């Protein structure tokens, strides 16, 4: 379930999918606008730049973050999980609260 | 045997998109109590966001009918799903007849219903308005085909006023085409 | 609470369309464009190239800028009004 | 029975397109006093930098008439609402 | 007035449009006439690029220069007067 992904590719499962509680008791039609946000499951190795090589970045496993959606990504359901593999660039913003 | 039928208030024949509009009277008889009548000019279908207007209506509580371009599936499906759930009521009807005219009509239904004169082809906006432009008229009775208005909630003075405006129109010019339907 | 962003990240609040002084108001509608001002609510730690290590923040928190009319501005949903995040790189200049 | 009629001045056949442009003269006519006239070579929908133009005649408290092929949607939308709320009065 | 550009995109704000030049003696046909002329009003102080902290412009300050009309230019209403920002790459020889 924990296989090291590796530099900018890291790995994080998409937030939670119909709109059980986002807003009033309306349902989502097949126009999608969900899982704006993700879970990281874990992160790359790290970068290789120049004997800068490796950094470790300000996301660690199981934070509650903000990313990029876009081609970058690879979902896939592996290991009984679904998983998304995105860049470095890919992530927008994290809190947790 | 002639048959003798009075529709007084207002009535249109359109029918439900919908057939889930079953109310909980038999035969699918569709009533509803003082609900909330609501102007538009779009079909909402890229927007699919009504939700802020459906959540002022949900805490207002009280059933409601709205006038559109028309509703496209998707957003129709949570329209229909939760009048379902119970949350708020919604009849969604058809346009009447041809455009300009219709519309000046139904502005009069507002005005009749207590609702204000809400076009979308002006500055304002679907969402962007305030709870008390819905209209309101005691009871609305609606089937597979008409929709008919009992007895609303609007001004005597201001219909008198909106009659006053239209006796010119009764005559016009067109005379056959326009008269008796205007009358 | 503000989230707090990964380096060369910058998250601020739109800010809304302001109707012009010639004429009483004058509004239009659902004419979109490019956001001229905004309130920045955090930024990015900065460039880390050749290790950057780190290099001084151009802007700090409540300066009025102004950015790039660019696509790859991301608009994201949170309680109550909305946020716009790109690139620390993506400020085009400071308001005063 | 006859009828005679006298007109006197330029007078044509065109109604304003918006219903909302029924001014605070109602029953059917619109008499505007102290109006002025607009003549544009071109149709007249996107270019609306042109209000402060008019805008000194509308604040001084003079109505403007406008002969243009056709204005775009969101431009007469702007000038309807303009003039529906009391900003300018517009023909 | 009071807006300051740094680093590559300044701001440099637009001459008088339809000039005397065009046309000689008649005045500049109305036909997709563009001049390429404009003041500097501000100037970053550099740019920070392989550990140098700034790269201080030998573009003067106050200056009318020419530009480059192309897409990198991008013209923006400030105090009714209409500026555009954009890096050295457009801006052509000074004057």
């Amino acid at each position: 379930m924990n296989i090291r992904p590796l530099h900018d590719r890291v790995i994080v499962k998409r937030k939670e999918v119909e709109t059980k509680s986002a807003g009033g008791i309306v349902l989502t039609g097949s126009a999608a606008a969900k899982s704006t946000r993700g879970e990281v499951l874990a992160v790359g190795n790290g970068r290789i730049l120049e004997n800068g090589e490796v950094k470790p970045l300000d996301v660690k496993v199981g934070d509650i973050v903000i990313f990029n959606d876009g081609y970058g990504v690879k979902s896939e359901k592996i290991d009984n999980e679904e998983v998304l593999i995105m860049s470095e660039s890919d992530i927008l913003a994290i809190v947790e609260a | 045997q002639d048959e003798l039928d009075v529709v007084e208030g207002m009535q249109f024949d359109r029918g439900y998109l919908s057939p889930y509009f079953i109310n909980k009277p038999e035969t699918g008889a569709v009533e509803l109590e003082s609900p909330f009548i609501l102007l538009a000019d779009k079909k909402i279908s890229n927007i699919r966001e009504m939700l802020p207007v459906l959540e002022a209506v949900a805490k207002a509580g009280k059933p409601l009918l709205i006038i559109a371009e028309d509703v496209e599936g998707e957003a129709l499906a949570t329209l229909v799903v939760n009048t379902m759930r119970g949350i708020v009521k919604v009849a969604a009807v058809k346009a009447p007849g041809f455009g300009d005219r219709r519309k000046a009509m139904l502005q009069d239904i507002a005005t009749l219903t207590g609702g204000t004169v809400i076009s979308e082809e002006i500055g304002m906006e679907l969402e962007k308005a305030t709870l008390e432009d819905l209209g309101q008229a005691k009871r609305v009775v609606i089937n597979k085909d008409t929709t008919t208005i009992i007895d609303g909630v609007g001004e005597e003075a201001a219909i008198q006023g909106r009659v006053a405006q239209i006796r010119q129109q009764i005559e016009e010019a067109t005379s056959d085409y326009d008269r008796e339907k205007l009358q």
